[PDB]
């Protein structure tokens, strides 16, 4: 035990180290991108359907973002308890909750709770890869695109039911010491008008735009997955560390 | 409490 | 000569100088010299990207969701995923290719054009 | 006075002389417009280019063909000049 | 001198207009709309099939004028009004 | 003495004929023009092609409304000679 | 020979009435066919636009047809009130 | 005599229908273009509306200014023709 | 017996018409072409107005330019018909 | 009375220089196109011009044939006047 | 009293007159495309200024040569008529 | 009765101006064309402004190509008349 612990607490030291070097390369291409967004948005009308809040919601599609491994603490209980902060607002607010997991542990919470899960990836939080988030996004932005016809309980000329809205559920790593869970709304998403050659776009501004948020979804999910490995990492040091002094 | 993700355009407030 | 970026999401690829950028643009081909305007532009599904440079041969790069932004003195191509000419495999971009899946075909036609079939 | 030969044959040139004006103006300026659609096209999607003579040409064919009808008609006028005395 | 000699040398410099100013409208109106479709065909190869329906409506309506001409031009040349 | 009316008769059947060449070549220029904005438009949305057919029609209308002026003044121009004396 | 100078002076100006409309007739066709192509590809684009953006293309065929109209009252005082008739 | 004053008048009278032709293909071809401008300009920028006017009037001002200059010598031409006899 | 100079008079009276006409149209094609580059930039980029009032003004003088020097010479045609006899 | 050789030749010349001026017109139009067209191509993307060269010259010659039809039938006006009397 | 100078007056008169229309015409036209493009190329690159200018006053340089060829050749129908007497 | 020269050389006349004027409106036209293509690609890719040159040059020969040979149709016309007699 104590020194299966503090092995496990070393090789979690070198996980953190390894996740904060992962964290810090994707952060180039979000800027970037982020930066194309904002050039985009500034030439062209802000209509998106992504980019414009529906009437009278009625569902929300939250991702809750837990461990595989479950030698973690406190990483899923925080988690967990947050996602449950966020369906109590999400019902006060008139919405009924439409969950999707990653993880194992959370698939594990939910299914004893009772509650039903639309789909799960399992497998990756310990090291996430863009596909596995690329493929999450998408599932999300279909949900959520689906949700414009569908009214009421009814579906419309969809025939699947969709989300009025988009959460994720998952724990920034905010330092080597500190890590909190906390839900973001990615969509519908917000226009901030910030006060302050031109670009020539090809073929035209909007098209552009268009392909480019469900790829800015895609990417602040990837970022938001690499928060989560580092924070898992974090947690697990922290435990495997109280554990070996136990 | 909750963190909306939001894109910032370069433009005054209209 | 400008400097080129090769940037993907999970993590940077490539940087340095350059002197012709080719690829290929959904408003249609486009070669990108020292002192072009800035421009956006989406690559096709199935873009390669030739960035001819000096001293040494060409680089061809296949390039999934390759979004090109030109700048005065930068190129960035922000790329969902990309693969240089030597590490790709013909077999394996000829198998994935002609595959139902619109993706998996759009990512053996970028391979097999990056390596020099088309 | 005059022979009225000598003023309807001028007539009849100076009509089919405005014959192959329109028509040269017209096909010219219609087959420029043509090709610098089908320049662009191939400048940028190379293999478009053999999917792009199916359309063009038609085009090019109408655009030439009233060109052609016309030349019929100055033939007419300059050489079976109808009402010629 | 012959009346009829002055009317038809009219007759046939008007024709000759007619025809020439159709045949202007014609080309470029056809070329135009060529563009058109050879444009839309390039941007996007699946719809000359919905491309070229739209399409033969606007020469549909320019070739339409010229016939007009056309048969209106004979009158000039064939049946001269008011040639007494 | 060469019948001024004959001169009268052929001044305003080349001015009918300036009227409706003029007319056509104008028609059939902004008619092209109208179709080429038409199937760009449709190129670029299929969906959009529902609706597009409103504004056409609009425009042609003008094109063809000023073309259809021309045709009846050129009947003034030539069936009904003014000023023959 | 002896010409009646009435018939050689309405000749003239019934020719220049037809220039006069041919050139009116170009002008309002053309100028109908362009900004008929920006109000459809406008159209196409922004079908939300449509109420906004007809007022420019009704401010240019405002303009176009009162050229052309101008045209049309001039040619039509020429071939009646031709002047210098005598 | 042939009245040397109507072959004057004639002739002034081709020159001003001339004038017109010229006038009106300028004038309207111009605004035609100006008002592509102008809804193209409107369209892709809503907001631009309130500056996009003032450049527009001074084209507007600019080839309507040359059509009507056209049209005062037309004046020149047909009513006090210079020249006469 | 039609007088010579009433004669020169009257194709210097046409020539005239058709050297302004020309110019006519040349001026207002171009300045309309002018206008709508000028209205594309300021829709496009608004702030720049100030700066394409500058170029956007050579080109139409370089434009007018040979509309007034045509219509000069219309005047050396008319107010003082070369070769006058 | 005047000679009928005499006006048919000079209806016929006029004829064959209004056809030779038309296909000037349309020459050099639809030749500008086609090379502002290859321009821009070429701006695009520098290496397209040897693939370019293959569709260029078919629109040049697709209008140039016209332009050199129009010299030969213009010949035949001048040089073989039809209906020469 | 029909001099045949008078004539060979008024066929040059009329002759510069289709001269001074055609060049104006031309002129007018290329000196507003080339604008409209110089007009675009600063909008787009204000720093380009420099740089445009270069080209433009090629294509400037050698279209209004074109027009200015004609003036010459203008004169040579009006001052110093060939063959006339 | 009229000096059958005098109407010779009128036509002549005539009918130079009307090449003249067509080639001095498509040289024109071409010019203000090739020009803009230059100047956009200036614009976009100033380090490719040799290459461009090249296929510039290239239309611009072919256009006052056309131009020229007009030229020397209408010398031949004012110098060497066909069927002068």
């Amino acid at each position: 035990i104590k020194k299966i612990t503090k092995a496990q607490e070393l090789i979690a030291t070198s996980r953190i180290a390894k996740a904060q070097a992962r964290v810090e390369a994707a952060r180039p291409y979000a800027a970037e991108i982020t930066n194309m967004l904002t050039e985009l948005a500034g030439a062209s009308a802000l209509d998106h359907p992504l980019l414009v809040e529906r009437k009278q919601p009625k569902r929300a599609g939250v991702l809750v973002v837990s461990s595989d491994r479950g030698l973690c603490g406190a990483y899923n209980a925080n988690v967990l308890r947050r996602a449950e902060e966020l369906f109590s607002l999400l019902r006060d607010e008139g919405k009924d909750p439409v969950l999707y997991v990653v993880g194992r542990k959370a698939l594990g919470y939910f299914s004893f709770r009772q509650r039903t899960v639309v789909e799960s990836w399992t497998g990756f939080s310990e090291r996430p890869t863009y596909e596995n988030a690329r493929e999450i996004a998408d599932t999300l932005v279909n949900a959520f695109m689906a949700g414009a016809d569908d009214e009421g309980d009814d579906a419309g000329a969809d025939g699947i039911l969709g989300v009025d809205e988009l959460h994720i559920v998952f724990t920034e790593f905010r330092s080597m010491l500190s890590q909190t869970a906390v839900a973001r709304r990615a969509a519908p998403m917000e226009v901030e008008y910030v006060g302050e050659t031109l670009y020539s776009f090809e073929p035209d501004p909007e098209t552009l735009f268009d392909a480019l948020l469900p790829r800015y979804i895609a990417t602040r999910v990837y970022a938001a997955l690499l928060e989560a490995a580092a924070s898992e990492s974090a947690s697990r040091r922290r435990a495997m560390k109280s554990a070996t002094d136990n | 409490d909750l963190e909306k993700e939001s894109v910032k355009v370069r433009k005054p407030a209209p | 000569d400008l400097n080129v970026e090769i940037v993907a999401v999970e993590r940077e690829l490539w940087s340095g100088p350059a002197t012709f950028v080719f690829t290929r643009t959904t408003a249609g081909e486009i070669g990108i010299l020292p002192r072009h305007i800035p421009l956006v532009a989406q690559l096709v599904d199935d873009a390669m990207v030739r960035v001819e440079r000096e001293g040494e041969d060409d680089l061809r790069i296949a390039v999934d969701g390759g979004f090109l932004s030109v700048t005065e003195e930068t190129v960035r191509i922000l790329v969902e995923n990309a693969q240089f000419e030597s590490e790709i495999d013909a077999d394996a971009a000829k198998e994935d290719a002609a595959s139902d899946d619109e993706r998996t075909a759009a990512w053996g036609r970028a391979r097999l054009r990056a390596l020099g079939q088309i | 006075d005059l022979d009225p030969n000598a003023i309807i044959t001028a007539g009849a040139l100076i009509g089919g002389g405005l014959i192959m004006g329109g028509g040269a103006i017209g096909a010219g300026i219609g087959d420029g417009i043509a090709g610098n659609a089908l320049i662009s096209g191939i400048a940028r999607q190379p293999e478009a280019q053999g999917r792009l003579f199916t359309p063009f040409f038609i085009t090019v064919g109408l655009v030439e063909a009233a060109y052609f009808i016309n030349l019929a008609f100055m033939a007419l006028f300059v050489f079976a000049t109808p009402g010629l005395q």
